[PDB]
């Protein structure tokens, strides 16, 4: 539940 | 050619191909011999040449292939060979389908080997073929000229030259993609010294490239695109000189938005390759950047097609589109671009665009905007560092955008710059960023919005103090309480996973909320596994947030959830990683868990290398998986399940955290972890990631049972030592080899003195020479590429002398007769030019003399430029006074000179020097030698010199240099790098009224002298 490439 | 006996029997069986099974047998075991090899290969050599059976003729060429190998070709006689070459010849002149000639021309090639005699029937067969009207003709002979490279060495050059460039031009396209497939697969199997050959063809290849639009064929030209994209990956230098057309053609295909994704992807690919290949060439290139960034923008702009309100991506997941490829391709290769070649070269091409983009009235520019900058940030962070405010500047006025998508965007930003920015960020624009993303978890925005914004708060917290969330947390969370009410699922999953993570960066700061969310938590679990999951995870990280005694006021009825969760493949990590974050909470209270915990742990980490012995068809088929991997070994292919594999590895990484927790609380699994698991894993050689696990489990282990407790911990010892040496003269990965030395040391640390044996010794010095020798081989090893990452080599010679270190202490010295085995390898290095070599050689003696022909290249190594090979020299030279004159005594103004260097990338080195001075003015005992010494002081980063150096000041002890012997003290202390001076120190001042005595600390602060009553007398 991050963001991310 | 064949007895028309055998005919019929071997007709009867490849058409068989009950019935099945007798023939396989027969052909395997009855065909396959040394009495029956060749007439077998004769008989399918002429099916698939003669035979008006399409399936005969398929599977004989198939077989013969395939058996071709296994004889192998070369044992076979001389009339037989020329027979099947001639047979085989014969039906590719014919009139075969395309499938088949495709089949004998596999097969074909298998019969051209430099073991055989020559085949110019073959060479003359190709030539003119190349020139038959018929296309199958003109593809199959690429086609063999690409499996068998070595025959356009064997071709005239003044006719291979016109055969590629007709080739490139060719009115069929499947020509001309096996003419190029066969021009590229030149270069990816002979030597660069046979390059220079076909290389001046490349321009022709190039000039017939845009022929494929015209014709309309761009699915033909994704093809040729993927195979320029292996060439550049070979030979970047080769296409220099028309780099810039490479660069136009690409842009013109990618901005052809009529085109179909494949020939647009691929030619994004061929551009951003170059700068993983060729970084120097594209950065002196100001096209190259400006092309790359406006292309990448134009794809990111492509979604939401025929939908401008965005009202399916409001209403779906927070998952990815997979439809949205073109979009999803700008992202990675705007990203991949800008970690190459960096923020000082394309920071402001890229900015050039963003400005304008942010004030677009099509909110596809303005969300393609903030993806573009969230993709580069990390690779131009360099500079973008830098301008922190600027960015802010242009991002957060977006958040309030009036599309979602938009907004959706801005949080994506905000996020990712939270995360590559770190620790910085957090620290500076904690009043903006966390305002913005917490007025986007309010309940007017849609759903994608909030979550969104919540997730970007997991990147910010991640580096952020609790001193700086504190002031945020009650808002923050008041808010995330709203998102943990959704009925949408996905966001009350988000929920949980932003509150996990802001009350792990919380810490003890986040006691204050433990009584409202710890019984929304539980009625959530009471009562959609990935929820669940998810939940736990967020009990168990507040758990250790808010601490043990906290966390005890609702462990045991946790602990029960948990115990029905787990015996009930998101879920099974989420319950493991619980179990181990309460056994960091716990501590020893988890000891009677072990039991519910351990066993599964057990089970999975015993996992067997889960191989297929496979065939080549039925490959790659396999490869579709990611949870599937094919490798060769020798020449047969294999396949393995990697996922199980994997899963393996994160086993043992929880037992070995659980061992290191625990301690001696977990001596009883030792034995069983170590013959079961752990040693076993050396021996998995198609996953390195095994060996490592297996290898890092070991001291850890060992250390366990020897809390606890002994013939068995050195029974394990000498086994777990015994395969670890004998790893290192067969691991082929040195990034394995690195880990075992490593293992080593650690295992040596462990059991203490006496824990090898005289073999042991002897096979770990045969281990070192081979990983000494390859690692020599290696790095001793241009026209077509330009000019690191290879501390893989440094590491491994890093880690090496470690163990040498590590054994010579365990040996008290009987090491040294072993190790001038190896000496002629070792001298090699110290006289190389190469730096690492030299380096890892200097601290090696440097360990030797601590229990003549050295000399010379050490005193040379003193005024280096490099400072690591200083600092290994003066070490070596300051050693050698110390417990083994007419150098030291020689060169002591030479190190007088090296110390005159207060500078962070060489404080290190100086620092070695001038405790070399130190030692040769302690046994030789020169008082203006000592003055000179004296303002070297104070020692502050070398933890043994500095340790010596004031062990001397106070030999010295026990004027005017009152405050400057003092300091050099206080100094030593407060930077932690010497830890009783103190006791000389103190008695100095002694000798002085106490109204001098105490102005000494009149310039220190009350930090240091807080520290300073705690020090001294």
């Amino acid at each position: 539940g991050s963001i991310k490439k | 050619a064949l007895p028309e006996e055998v005919n019929r029997t071997l007709l009867q069986i490849v058409q068989a191909f009950q019935i099945r099974s007798v023939a396989e047998k027969a052909l395997s075991e009855e065909w396959i011999t040394e009495n029956n090899i060749e007439y077998l290969l004769t008989f399918l050599a002429e099916q698939a040449a003669f035979s008006q059976d399409t399936t005969v003729a398929a599977l004989s060429a198939v077989l013969f292939r395939k058996l071709a190998l296994k004889a192998p070709i070369t044992h076979i006689r001389k009339e037989v060979l020329a027979q099947i070459r001639s047979s085989l010849l014969k039906g590719f002149l014919s009139e075969r389908a395309d499938s088949i000639r495709h089949k004998l021309s596999d097969a074909i090639a298998e019969c051209v080997q430099d073991d055989l005699p020559a085949w110019p029937e073959l060479l003359q067969a190709l030539i003119e073929s190349l020139k038959s009207g018929n296309p199958n003709f003109r593809e199959s002979s690429f086609r063999i000229l690409t499996t068998v490279p070595y025959l356009i060495t064997a071709v005239d050059i003044n006719s291979i030259l016109p055969i590629f460039q007709s080739g490139f031009t060719d009115a069929s396209d499947n020509v001309k993609i096996a003419a190029v497939t066969a021009f590229v697969g030149y270069f990816k199997q002979l030597p660069k010294s046979e390059w220079s050959k076909l290389g001046i063809l490349l321009p022709s290849l190039l000039n017939s490239l845009p022929r494929f639009l015209d014709d309309g064929k761009d699915d033909a030209l994704a093809s040729v695109f993927e195979s320029l994209i292996e060439l550049v990956e070979l030979a970047p230098k080769l296409f220099k000189d028309m780099f810039d057309q490479i660069i136009q053609f690409t842009d013109m295909v990618i901005k052809n938005k009529d085109l179909e994704p494949p020939a647009r992807t691929t030619a994004l690919e061929l551009l951003t390759v170059f700068s993983e290949n060729a970084p120097q060439m594209c950065k002196s290139n100001q096209n190259y950047g400006q092309t790359l960034v406006m292309v990448t923008l134009i794809m990111m702009t492509e979604v939401s097609i025929d939908d401008d309100d965005a009202a399916e991506w409001i209403e779906s997941d927070d998952t990815d589109d997979e439809e949205e490829v073109t979009y999803d391709h700008a992202r990675q290769a705007l990203d991949r671009v800008a970690l190459k070649l960096g923020g000082e070269y394309l920071a402001a091409p890229l900015f050039q665009y963003l400005q304008q983009m942010i004030t677009s009235t099509e909110w596809r520019e303005r969300f393609a905007a903030m993806m573009a900058l969230s993709s580069a940030a990390e690779g131009c962070a360099d500079v973008l560092i830098g301008e922190i405010p600027k960015i802010l500047d242009m991002v957060i006025p977006l958040i309030n955008d009036p599309h979602p998508r938009v907004q959706y965007g801005c949080c994506n930003v905000l996020g990712q710059i939270s995360t590559d920015f770190s620790p910085f960020i957090q620290r500076t624009a904690h009043d903006r960023i966390l305002p913005a993303l917490i007025s986007k978890l309010t309940s007017e925005c849609t759903s994608r919005v909030q979550t969104h914004a919540a997730a970007a708060l997991v990147n910010f917290s991640e580096f952020a103090s609790k001193d700086i969330l504190e002031p945020y947390l009650d808002s923050l969370l008041t808010n995330l309480l709203v998102l943990l009410q959704s009925n949408k699922l996905y966001v009350q999953e988000q929920a949980l996973t932003t509150i996990a993570f802001i009350a792990e960066a919380a810490k003890n700061k986040f006691i204050k909320y433990y009584d409202t969310l710890m019984p929304l938590l539980l009625n959530v679990l009471k009562v959609n596994s990935v929820l669940k999951g998810k939940c736990m995870e967020c009990a168990t990280l507040i758990g250790f947030a808010v601490g043990k005694e906290k966390f005890h006021e609702h462990s045991q009825e946790l602990i029960s959830i948990l115990v029905a969760l787990q015996n009930s493949d998101a879920l099974r990590s989420y319950l493991e990683q619980s179990w181990s974050r309460i056994c960091r909470i716990l501590g020893d209270d988890f000891v009677p868990l072990l039991p519910i915990v351990i066993p599964p742990l057990l089970i999975t980490a015993k996992a067997t290398q889960d191989v297929g012995l496979i065939e080549e068809e039925e490959a790659a088929n396999f490869q579709q998986y990611p949870d599937w991997d094919v490798v060769q070994v020798q020449g047969k292919h294999i396949a393995i399940h990697t996922s199980v594999l994997d899963d393996k590895v994160s086993a043992m990484e929880l037992l070995q955290s659980y061992a290191t927790l625990l301690r001696g609380q977990f001596a009883v699994y030792v034995k069983e972890v170590m013959e079961e698991i752990a040693l076993p894993s050396l021996d998995f050689y198609l996953h390195d990631g095994v060996r490592a696990a297996g290898a890092t489990l070991i001291p850890i282990l060992l250390s366990c049972l020897l809390a606890a407790t002994n013939e068995e911990l050195v029974l394990l010892w000498h086994k777990a030592s015994s395969k670890l040496i004998g790893g290192l003269m067969s691991e082929p990965m040195p990034e394995i080899t690195q880990v075992y030395h490593n293992s080593l040391v650690n295992g040596i640390k462990v059991m203490g003195d006496n824990c090898l044996s005289e073999d042991q010794l002897a096979a770990f010095t045969k281990g070192v020479s081979a990983n000494l020798t390859d690692t020599y081989e290696r790095m001793q090893d241009d026209e077509y590429n330009e000019n690191e990452e290879d501390f893989t080599d440094e590491d491994l010679l890093d880690e090496i002398n470690k163990s040498i270190a590590a054994v010579l202490k365990t040996t008290n010295g009987h090491y040294l007769k072993n190790l001038e085995n190896i000496w002629p390898m070792i001298n090699t290095f110290l006289l190389d030019n190469e730096p690492i070599l030299v380096i890892f050689a200097l601290v090696v003696i440097g360990d030797l003399i601590q229990y003549n022909a050295f000399i010379p290249k050490v005193t040379e190594c003193l005024i280096s430029p490099d400072a690591r090979i200083r600092q290994a020299a003066s070490y070596i030279i300051g050693v050698c006074a110390q417990y083994a004159a007419d150098v030291c005594i020689p060169t002591l103004d030479t190190l007088v000179q090296i110390v005159d260097s207060k500078l962070e990338e060489n404080r290190s080195s100086t620092e070695n020097a001038s405790a070399a001075i130190a030692k040769i003015l302690y046994a030789y005992n020169v008082d203006t030698y000592t003055a000179n010494w004296f303002k070297t002081l104070p020692t502050i980063t070398d933890k043994e010199a500095a340790s010596f150096n004031y062990q001397f000041l106070s030999q010295l002890i026990e004027q005017s240099n009152i405050s400057a012997v003092v300091d050099s003290v206080i100094q030593a202390l407060n930077e932690r790098s010497l830890t009783t001076v103190i006791s000389s120190v103190k008695k100095l001042l002694g000798f002085l009224p106490s109204s001098d005595a105490m102005a000494i600390f009149n310039r220190y602060p009350a930090d240091i002298m807080e520290k300073v009553h705690k020090w001294f007398a």
